[PDB]
Order: structure tokens, then C-alpha cells, then sequence
RNA sequence: CAGACACCAUGGUGCACCUGACUCCU
RNA sequence: GAAACCAAAGUCUUUGGGUUCCGGGGGGAGUAUGGUUGCAAAGCUGAAACUUAAAGGAAUUGACGGAAGGGCACCACCAGG
RNA sequence: GGGCAAGUCUGGUCGCAGCAGCCGCGGUAAUUCCAGCUCCAAUAGCGUAUAUUAAAGUUGCUGCAGUUAAAAAGCUCGUA
């Protein structure tokens, strides 16, 4: 804890509330925009695209098989 | 330095003690011959560390009681011997030197004696 | 083809008293809050509804001289469903030897819990009378009366402890460690015995301050010692 | 009371509590022994209240008195010097003499050498009688202790200020409390002292 | 300072009650103080009180019974219109079978169950159960 | 990595089969479904009988 | 602790105490009573009946119960020199 | 497992020993190699007396 | 946490002091966080006193002592075992052993 | 207490696994 | 209180003395970016992509130590054959 | 396979193919695959994706934490 309170500190909370809330990871990047910039979904429930390639991917270890992805 | 007598003739052999220090003796041949009488060992060997610390035991016990082994005709023989008079609780204290507030207390009880005094050299008790 | 049985001794003025029809129940020493370590005092008064929940036969273990060493840290907990509910704690190197360890450590555990009523003041209790709280490693377990109807809002194993208390209307919010349920029940099991703790005015009555059966007795406690 | 005269502390109780240094008490600051203090000496040696003493030796043996047994009363001397007195405490009253080591679990302990089923433990000294006093705490067991002005309190009822403490002063008091109750219960009875003195008592001081 | 003089003698007489102690000096002696000490030994959670009359703030001296579990401040105070002061007794009380709120109100600094049979409200002081 | 060579799809799938079972008596559907999982699990005989199962438990 | 007016709700009422005011509860430890024989008035052979007072171990592990025993049997009688 | 060595373990104590002991020994639950001590009253392994004193099979 | 509640030696009632080096290593420690010593020893030492004393003539004087004060580092304190590891509830310890 | 104290690098992998009942019918 | 420990690291779920300051798993990173000072050295304000189901804390138990203190064996020494 | 209800099934596969939100199976006597079968679940829906609300007292106004896990500025005056 820790903090003022009296009775004009309404104008303190709304201040101090949503600041030490865009330290939180997920208020963040949510707010930046940076989920629909950096990933194409955020802004899509689903998105159609044409395969560029099949790729056939060896798993990093663990869980030794092969992925077999698409991009 | 070796073969130590453990747990099994200690505890065998205090028993034997309290119960036949009568028919016990100090010879190992007869408390050998006697724990073959009144006990059930089964070796001789065993027989003789046992009888051979009951020597070892009588040989302290007819010393009075020793650590960790008693006989109640010592036992109750030292309370015969505690019905010791080492006073009456009347010296006579009456009057006699005192504390002042014990005086007090005395004051407080009607009957007073002498009182020290003089708080020289403090601490009184240094 | 296998059969129990059972042999009563006493240990304790108590359990003469006991199993004399002298003390004729818990509430007794529950009022006279004297101990017990007859489990079989529990048994000689109630011995039905008493129900057994093994909670968690967790493996704990210490690493040794050679290699490991672990053991089975079983928790049983027994309540009849009536205001009394008891909990052990067993660390044994089997599961049932765990188990019916902390059977009989349940069994002699028992303590009463003290239901109420949440805004009402007739029906033969249904909840606390006081909102009550405990905490065991930082897992605080909050308990909120309910009225009638509503149920036991709880995660499943505060659920099970309320119900067998008989407390059957009440409302939970708990913050701490989310996965070491163990010190969740043992958290839940502070607030249970808070229930008497708390005082109402209704327990603003005061009492006679009773006069110790052992010396009420210890002329009838004259069996081989007083 | 009953007979309140001798009750009310007579000359042959007032000295020998000056002749067992009963009034004296250490010199250790106290907050629940403070009251039973009567005076301090030069630069601190505290005179105890024998008033403080009489009336707590009253009522901890009307305590120990209309229990119907002495057998549920364990008495505890640790202290060598009171274990002969609770021999001859045990001699008189007929109470549970516990001399020496408590030997930890006789209150505790279903598996054990030992279990005994006191209702008051009476003690010369609750530091040097703590382990009684742990397993006095452990399973519902009153305690009076013989208290001075160093002694612990914690867990400690009805507590009779004494010297108590090396001196004939624990012997004294065991002389008195065989006593009081003798005095209640006994054929010293209708509140008369006794006619045995404390040299059925005092410690042994081994002898020639 | 003392900003709040009720929350520096709450404190004084929980740790009183903690203690089980039967005396406090409390200062620097409101009325507001003395009307929640008024209302309170009213309903036997305590004793009587004793004030002592010094010119610098004075002190009371209150002997305290062990029938309260709980006295708390609304540390600062709020505007209550008669509709959020169940949701104190919701949040705040144990149940709605006991606990009182006291507030001052403009009928007199009054408990919760007054200021509901007059309906006329004010700010709230704090609780006690 | 940076790899990306497929090796084997549908390896183990060609070597594992499949049949079919027919329906005795129906697949019930619904209504007298549901039913039925009530009445069948406990009134047939009533349960007298057993302990330590699940449904379809070799446990 | 009762329900309404005849009704009984708890299972059974717990003890108290004089010192701190406070309850002994289920199976609380080192909380008991305090049995003190009301000897006779000097025709003296003690008249029966003792004097109780329950005594919580809160006040015993405060250390506590010397005085309130003695704010309870100096305070409320019988004892000689008081 | 358990409730057999709880069955015959009772039993050959029923019947009376000093000391009596149930070993399963060897692989169960797939390849590895487990250990079923089921022991009841007094076992000693002292010297010359362990081959006296016990039935073994 | 705090291994060491004093962290050597105290430094409360004082906001900042002065260091030291170590008397066997040169090693920079301040001078209440250190270990220091005091040595009262003869300059006559027993080795020397058998031969000494008795070719001591005209010397009715006594045996000198010499008065050194010395302080080390802990580094070298613990590896010579000026100090050395005691126990955690030994650590609580402010006792030196007597000389 | 109170005589003499050198450098010495590296190094690696699977199984500790979640419940109760006793109609051997003698 | 997670314990460590702490009359404070108490008077908290029975949650509120007042006022200020700061954290939201772990990074990337006080790096980028701009501000900013400082003679400079550097100081200060202060990210993202991406990376992750763990990171961390006490405490128990081992094991280890060019950590320390104990005992014993010619599978270890000594004296030796 | 657990979480998570209902296969310590039956076969195959053998760290492969795959599966697996997470914890995880598969390196041969696979309860994680792939299927069969059996069971469970809801049900004319059910499942997924993404989104957001709670759960979350992990933004804590109620009601967070800041010695050692994140978190008292180097310290002080000192205005708002």
C-alpha cells in the first residue's frame, strides 16, 4: 500500500491509478496498437491468405519430432 | 581399551544387586557359581562379564550406593538419617540485627529487631 | 473373512468419566475445553455421520546420504455434518499407513464449529454469524455468510469444509498462492474454529464458570487412582 | 476463612518467616511480583509482603482444600532444598510429591515411562519448574508457584510470594502449606497451626 | 500531527482491548470524540468514562469493558445519503443482525439505526462491533 | 532452426485402420437418450452390487 | 449464543472469563477454572462449596492470572488479612 | 498387492511370530525393477541368531 | 537476507568512518567492520628467558612487555583464523574469547 | 598464547508418480 | 510475516492517521528513441520488435568445498618387510 | 495422460508419425500418437478463431506489494 487520501484526492487517483496501470504488460501493448502491428491478428478473428511456402520444420528441443509448418 | 560392558550386563546385573545382595558376594566364583543359581544366562562368557561386574558392582555397593545403582535399605536409611533437627525456627531471632524495612516488615507485623543501617560507599552491595 | 474390534481404556480422568456415562458428549469439554487424547472418546459419543475425506496423499521428500528418502503426507479430515469437524495430518512412508494414521489423527481432532444465521434469527443454523477469515502461508480464506438458497461459493475445497460444517450458504474471496492446497485447508480450518471465537452479544451472557468434573468426580474417579 | 486469628499471621509464623529470610526477594525488577513487595533495601534487595505471602498461602491451599484427593495434587520441588520438605509436604498433606527432573511427557505422552492425572501443581520455582509449567499449559492443569521477585509468570496461577529460593525459606513454606491445609483438612484441623515443627523439615544437610 | 484524533484513539483502545487494558489517555479531546464514547458505553460494549479537565487539550480516562471486537474509522470521512450505508453494512459489518454504524448527522451525531428512523443523513464517522 | 524439409505425413496413419460398428439397437438420440443414461446407470437391477469403476474402466 | 426468543442455536456455550473478559472457548489449553474452598468463619472444617473462577490462558501466557485471581479472591471474599 | 500382504501378513501373525516378512521383489509396472516389504514384528540380523530364529521362503 | 546483522561490526550512531588495511594482507576494511587486536606480549619471550634471566646481571628490573594493536581483514582474518566460521546462532555472538 | 605458509585448467545425460472396505467364510 | 526475522517489518479481510514515493512474471533495456546536463568523462527522463512458463524469495533436506572443527582402518600412512 | 468428466481399453506406431491452451506423451510391451472399440460431455447444436468481462486483491476506489520475491528517490529543505 501506501498513499494520500483526503478529500480532494479523486483528481490524485485518476491520475495515479490509470499511470500505474500502463505499467501492467497487458494494459500495454494492447493500448499501443503494437498487438495489430506486430501480429496480423488482433485485428481479425479469422484472415484468408495465399501459402508462400510449406516448411517442414525439425522441432527445437524438447519433444523430438518434426513440425511440418506452413508459412 | 576393549570389550566394554555394554547395555545386557548393566542392566541384568542391577537387578541381581537389589534383590540378592544377601546371597551376592565379592568372590567371582561364588557370584559366577551364584548367578548360575539365580540367573539365566545364556553363556558362560556372558556369566562371567556379568557376576564379574556384579563383583565389580558389589565391590562399589558395599561402598554405600554408588551412581546409577540403590538398595532401599540405603535408600531408606539416609530418610532415617533425614529426620534431622537443625533448629526449632527460633534461634532466638528475637531482637537481633535485621533490615530496616524488614523492621518495617516486623513494624508491619508488631514485634521489630535491630535495623541495619548507613547507605555508605554505593552500591550497597558493591 | 476379517473382523475388527474395539477396546475402550482410559487414559485420563476423563475417559473413566467417559466411559462411565459420566461425560455423555463433547459439548461437555467442549464447554469445559479440557483436552483429550482418546480418540475413542469421539467414538464412544458420536461414532456415526463422522465423515472421513482424504484430502491430499502428497509425496514429500528429503534428499539423504544415499540418494533421496520420501514419504506419503496424507491429509484426512472428519466431520459429521452437525457443527463439528476435525482434520490430521499424516506423514507415513506408505499411502494407508498415511491414511488411517490420519484417520485416527482426524478422529481425535474434531472441534466444533459454531453456525448461524446470516440475516435471519430462526431456522436451526444454516451459516456463520459473522464473516471469518485465516490465513496459512499467505493464502488468506475469507468467509461471507449467505442467506438461504444460495449454496457454498467456494473453490472445491473450502466447499467441502463448509460442507461439513453445515454451513451451507456462504460466500468465499481468497488471494495468496494459487496451487498449495494443503495451506488452503489449513487457512480454511482458522476461519472454522473462529466461529466461536468471535463474540456476539448473544455471547455477551456470561456463565457460571463450571467447577472442573475432574474434582466434581474424584470421589466416582476412584478406580485404581483418582 | 476459618478460625481468622491465626489467619491473620501470629509471632511464631512472623518469625520463622524472618527466621527462613522468607521476606527477602532478589533484586530484578518485577511487574506482576512488584505488588507482593514490601520494601527495597539500599541500593536494591527487595523486603516481600508477608501479607502478600499469608493471603496467597491462604487461598492457594483453599485451593488445594475440598478436592477430596491430595492424589490429584502433584507437587513439584526440583530444588533439592524443597525436596525433602515435599517429602515431608507429601508426609503431612498427602500430595504427589515430583522431585528432580519432570521427565518431559507425564501430562503429555501416551507412550511414555510415565502418566500422571494432576488437577493443581504446586511448584518452588516456576523457572526452575518450567517443564512442569509447559506441560501444565499443554493440557489444562492449573499451577501454584512459589514466586519470588525474579521468578517467571507466564502461565503461572495463584502465586505465593517466598524467598523460596536455597534457604529454609522453600522448606518453610512447605512447612506452612502442609499447614494450611492440615489447618483445613486434617487432624490439625478448626484452623490451628501446627505442632510439628520445620525440622521434620529443612533440607538434609548431610550429616555427621 | 494528530490529523485524525479518533483513528490516534482507536488505536489506543484497541491495543487497550488487545492488552485487555482498562484505562486509556486519549487526546487532544473533541467532542466528537466524547459522543462516540458516549453512544458506545451506551450499548455496554464498554465501561464509563472519567474526562479530566486540562487547559492544554484535556484527556479522558475511560474504563473499557471486553465486549467490543472491532471500533474502525471511515479515515477520511464520506457523505452518506441513507442508501450507501447498508452497503457499509454490507462490506464492513459482519451481518445485518449486529454491528452499528455511527454517524453525524444533521439531526446530532447519531448510530445508523437513528439516522434511519429520521432519514436525514450526513457524513459518516466510522463503525464499532 | 532454419530448417524447413518435410519427411513423413501421414506415417503412422497409413499403418493404423479403421472399421466401423453397427448399430444392434439404435443410437437413440435425444430425448429418450438422455433417458435412458439416467435409468439404465442405476434401475435395472438396482445397484446392490460393486465398487471401484468407472464406465468403461479395465481399472 | 441463542437464536430467537427460546431458541437455541449453538451447540453449546463456551466458557469465560473475569480478568480480560473474554471467552474460553472448545478445547482451549491452560483454560480452566479456579476452584477455592470457602473455609468457615472461624468455627472453622471448611464449609464445602469452592470459590470458581475461569481462567483463559491468554491472561496465563500474559502472566496475568496472580493478580486476577487476586482481584477475584481478595476482591470478591473469602481470605483472612483482607 | 497391499490387501494380500495385508491378508496373509495379519494371518501368519495371527497364528503367531517373533517376526514375520513379506519381500516382492523384481520388475512390475512395465520394465522396471520394484520391491514389496511387508514386515511384521521383530527381525533381528545379529551374528549367529539370524539363522536360527527365522522361517524363510 | 542479512548473513550477518552487524555485517562485522556495527557502524550505527555513525553515518560513515574510516577504513583500515589488514596487518597481514593490505586489504582495505573499515575500521569498525574489521577485526582488530590487541597484543600484550613480552620482549623477553620464553624461549629466550631460560638463558636470558640468568646472564640478566645488574637486572633487577622486570620483564619489558611490548603493546601491539593489530587489525585485519576479514579475508585474512578467516583464513588464518583470527575468525573463523561459527554457527548462524553463534553468529548472534559479540563475545571474544578470553586471552 | 610467543619460529619459517609456491601454482594447480576443463568436463556431460531418462525412470521420486494422485484414494477406502475385512463375506480366507474360519 | 512465505519464512528469514521484526515492539516493528504490530494495532490488515475485524482491511482507511496524514502526506509523498515506487512495483505489476522474467527479459530485451536504462539499450533504442528523443529530451537533457556536464569541459569531457559521462549523468538524468525513458521504449519496442522479439524472447519466456517460469524468474525470484525464505526455509527444509542432501551433496559438495583449494570452508572449518571432530574421530578410525598397513584395502591409509609411519617404521618397515 | 493430467488439469478436465470419461479407455492403468484394442491394434498399430516407436521421440517417428503425430499429439500437447498449459502441465505433457511417442526413444517398443503408448492410458497422451494414430485409429478401432468403449466411455464421457453437452446437444440441433457442439467445437474453433479472435475480441472483450470476470475469475484477478496479477492495477488492488472498496482492497495490492515496496528489509530479503517486482517496488522508499543519495540526503534534506521546500512550493504546488
Amino acid at each position: 500500500m501506501g498513499k494520500c487520501r483526503g478529500l480532494r484526492t479523486a483528481r490524485k487517483l485518476r491520475s495515479h491509478r490509470r499511470d500505474q496501470k500502463w505499467h501492467d504488460k497487458q494494459y500495454k501493448k494492447a493500448h499501443l496498437g503494437t498487438a495489430l502491428k506486430a501480429n496480423p491478428f488482433g485485428g481479425a478473428s479469422h484472415a484468408k491468405g495465399i501459402v508462400l511456402e510449406k516448411v517442414g520444420v525439425e522441432a527445437k528441443q524438447p519433444n523430438s519430432a518434426i513440425r511440418k509448418c506452413v508459412r | 581399551m576393549g570389550r566394554v560392558r555394554t547395555k545386557t550386563v548393566k542392566k541384568a546385573a542391577r537387578v541381581i544387586i537389589e534383590k540378592y545382595y544377601t546371597r551376592l558376594g565379592n568372590d567371582f566364583h561364588t557370584n559366577k557359581r551364584v548367578c548360575e543359581e539365580i540367573a539365566i544366562i545364556p553363556s558362560k562368557k556372558l556369566r562371567n562379564k556379568i557376576a564379574g561386574y556384579v563383583t565389580h558392582l558389589m565391590k562399589r555397593i558395599q561402598r554405600g550406593p554408588v551412581r546409577g545403582i540403590s538398595i532401599k535399605l540405603q535408600e531408606e536409611e539416609r530418610e532415617r538419617r533425614d529426620n534431622y533437627v537443625p533448629e526449632v525456627s527460633a534461634l532466638d531471632q528475637e531482637i537481633i540485627e535485621v533490615d530496616p524495612d524488614t523492621k518495617e516488615m516486623l513494624k508491619l507485623l508488631d514485634f521489630g529487631s535491630l535495623s541495619n543501617l548507613q547507605v555508605t560507599q554505593p552500591t550497597v552491595g558493591m | 473373512g476379517k473382523a475388527g474390534d474395539k477396546e475402550w481404556l482410559p487414559v485420563t480422568k476423563l475417559g473413566r468419566l467417559v466411559k462411565d456415562m459420566k461425560i455423555k458428549s463433547l459439548e461437555e469439554i467442549y464447554l469445559f475445553s479440557l483436552p483429550i487424547k482418546e480418540s475413542e472418546i469421539i467414538d464412544f459419543f458420536l461414532g456415526a455421520a463422522l465423515k472421513d475425506k482424504v484430502l491430499k496423499i502428497m509425496p514429500v521428500q528429503k534428499q539423504t546420504q544415499a540418494g533421496q528418502r520420501t514419504r506419503f503426507k496424507a491429509f484426512v479430515a472428519i466431520g459429521d455434518y452437525n457443527g463439528h469437524v476435525g482434520l490430521g495430518m499424516k506423514c507415513s512412508k506408505e499411502v494407508a499407513t498415511a491414511i488411517r494414521g490420519a484417520i485416527i489423527l482426524a478422529k481425535l481432532s474434531i472441534v466444533p464449529v459454531r453456525r448461524g444465521y446470516w440475516g435471519n434469527k430462526i431456522g436451526k443454523p444454516h451459516t456463520v454469524r459473522c464473516k471469518v477469515t485465516g490465513r496459512c502461508g499467505s493464502v488468506l480464506v475469507r468467509l461471507i455468510p449467505a442467506p438461504r438458497g444460495t449454496g457454498i461459493i467456494s473453490a472445491p475445497v473450502p466447499k467441502k469444509l463448509l460442507l461439513m460444517a453445515g454451513i451451507d450458504d456462504c460466500y468465499t474471496s481468497a488471494g495468496g498462492c494459487t496451487a498449495t492446497l494443503g495451506n488452503f485447508a489449513k487457512a480454511t480450518f482458522d476461519a472454522i474454529s473462529k466461529t466461536y471465537s468471535y463474540l456476539t452479544p448473544d455471547l455477551w451472557k456470561e456463565t457460571v464458570f463450571t467447577k472442573s468434573p475432574y474434582q466434581e468426580f474424584t470421589d466416582h474417579l476412584v478406580k485404581t487412582h483418582t | 476463612s476459618g478460625a481468622l486469628d491465626v489467619l491473620q499471621m501470629k509471632e511464631e509464623d512472623v518469625l520463622k518467616f524472618l527466621a527462613a529470610g522468607t521476606h527477602l526477594g532478589g533484586t530484578n525488577l518485577d511487574f506482576q511480583m512488584e505488588q507482593y513487595i514490601y520494601k527495597r533495601k539500599s541500593d536494591g534487595i527487595y523486603i516481600i509482603n508477608l501479607k502478600r505471602t499469608w493471603e496467597k498461602l491462604l487461598l492457594a491451599a483453599r485451593a488445594i482444600v475440598a478436592i477430596e484427593n491430595p492424589a490429584d495434587v502433584s507437587v513439584i520441588s526440583s530444588r533439592n532444598t524443597g525436596q525433602r520438605a515435599v517429602l515431608k509436604f507429601a508426609a503431612a498433606t498427602g500430595a504427589t510429591p515430583i522431585a528432580g527432573r519432570f521427565t518431559p511427557g507425564t501430562f503429555t505422552n501416551q507412550i511414555q515411562a510415565a502418566f500422571r492425572e494432576p488437577r493443581l501443581l504446586v511448584v518452588t520455582d516456576p523457572r526452575a519448574d518450567h517443564q512442569p509449567l509447559t506441560e501444565a499449559s499443554y493440557v489444562n492443569l492449573p499451577t501454584i508457584a512459589l514466586c519470588n521477585t525474579d521468578s517467571p509468570l507466564r502461565y503461572v496461577d495463584i502465586a505465593i510470594p517466598c524467598n523460596n529460593k536455597g534457604a529454609h525459606s522453600v522448606g518453610l513454606m512447605w512447612w506452612m502449606l502442609a499447614r494450611e491445609v492440615l489447618r483445613m483438612r486434617g487432624t490439625i484441623s478448626r484452623e490451628h497451626p501446627w505442632e510439628v515443627m520445620p525440622d521434620l523439615y529443612f533440607y538434609r544437610d548431610p550429616e555427621e | 500531527v494528530r490529523m485524525n484524533v479518533l483513528a490516534d484513539a482507536l488505536k489506543s483502545i484497541n491495543n487497550a482491548e488487545k492488552r485487555g487494558k482498562r484505562q486509556v489517555l486519549i487526546r487532544p479531546c473533541s467532542k466528537v470524540i466524547v459522543r462516540f464514547l458516549t453512544v458506545m458505553m451506551k450499548h455496554g460494549y464498554i465501561g464509563e468514562f472519567e474526562i479530566i479537565d486540562d487547559h492544554r487539550a484535556g484527556k479522558i480516562v475511560v474504563n473499557l469493558t471486553g465486549r467490543l471486537n472491532k471500533c474502525g474509522v471511515i479515515s477520511p470521512r464520506f457523505d452518506v445519503q441513507l442508501k450507501d450505508l447498508e452497503k457499509w453494512q454490507n462490506n464492513l459489518l459482519p451481518s445485518r443482525q449486529f454491528g452499528f454504524i455511527v454517524l453525524t448527522t444533521s439531526a446530532g451525531i447519531m448510530d445508523h439505526e437513528e439516522a434511519r428512523r429520521k432519514h436525514t443523513g450526513g457524513k459518516i464517522l466510522g463503525f464499532f462491533f | 532452426k532454419v530448417h524447413g524439409s518435410l519427411a513423413r505425413v501421414g506415417k503412422v496413419r497409413g499403418q493404423t485402420l479403421k472399421v466401423a460398428k453397427q448399430e444392434k439397437k439404435k443410437k437413440r438420440t435425444g430425448r429418450a437418450k438422455r433417458r435412458m443414461q439416467y435409468n439404465r446407470r442405476f434401475v435395472n437391477v438396482v445397484p446392490t452390487f460393486g465398487k471401484k469403476k468407472g464406465p468403461n474402466a479395465n481399472s | 449464543m441463542q437464536s430467537n426468543a427460546g431458541e437455541f442455536v449453538d451447540l453449546y456455550v463456551p466458557r469465560k472469563c473475569s480478568a480480560s473478559n473474554r471467552i474460553i472457548g472448545a478445547k482451549d489449553h491452560a483454560s480452566i477454572p479456579m476452584n477455592v474452598a470457602e473455609v468457615d468463619k472461624v468455627t472453622g472444617r471448611f464449609n464445602g462449596q469452592s470459590k470458581t473462577y475461569a481462567i483463559c490462558g491468554a491472561i496465563r501466557r500474559m502472566g496475568e492470572s496472580d493478580d486476577s485471581i487476586l482481584r477475584l479472591a481478595k476482591s470478591h471474599g473469602i481470605v483472612s488479612q483482607n | 498387492v497391499r490387501r494380500a500382504c495385508y491378508g496373509v501378513l495379519r494371518f501368519i501373525m495371527e497364528s503367531g511370530a517373533k517376526g514375520c516378512e513379506v519381500v516382492v521383489s523384481g520388475k512390475l509396472r512395465g520394465q522396471r525393477a520394484k520391491s514389496m516389504k511387508f514386515v511384521d514384528g521383530l527381525m533381528i540380523h545379529s551374528g549367529d541368531p539370524v539363522n536360527y530364529y527365522v522361517d524363510t521362503a | 537476507t542479512k548473513k550477518r546483522r552487524n555485517n562485522g561490526r556495527a557502524k550505527k550512531g555513525r553515518g560513515h568512518v574510516q577504513p583500515i588495511r589488514c596487518t597481514n594482507c593490505a586489504c582495505c576494511v573499515p575500521k569498525d567492520k574489521a577485526i582488530k587486536k590487541f597484543v600484550i606480549r613480552n620482549i623477553v619471550e620464553a624461549a629466550a628467558v631460560r638463558d636470558i634471566s640468568e646472564v640478566s646481571v645488574f637486572d633487577a628490573y622486570v620483564l619489558p612487555k611490548l603493546y601491539v594493536k593489530l587489525h585485519y581483514c576479514v579475508s585474512c582474518a578467516i583464513h588464518s583464523k583470527v575468525v573463523r566460521n561459527r554457527s548462524r546462532e553463534a553468529r548472534k555472538d559479540r563475545t571474544p574469547p578470553p586471552r
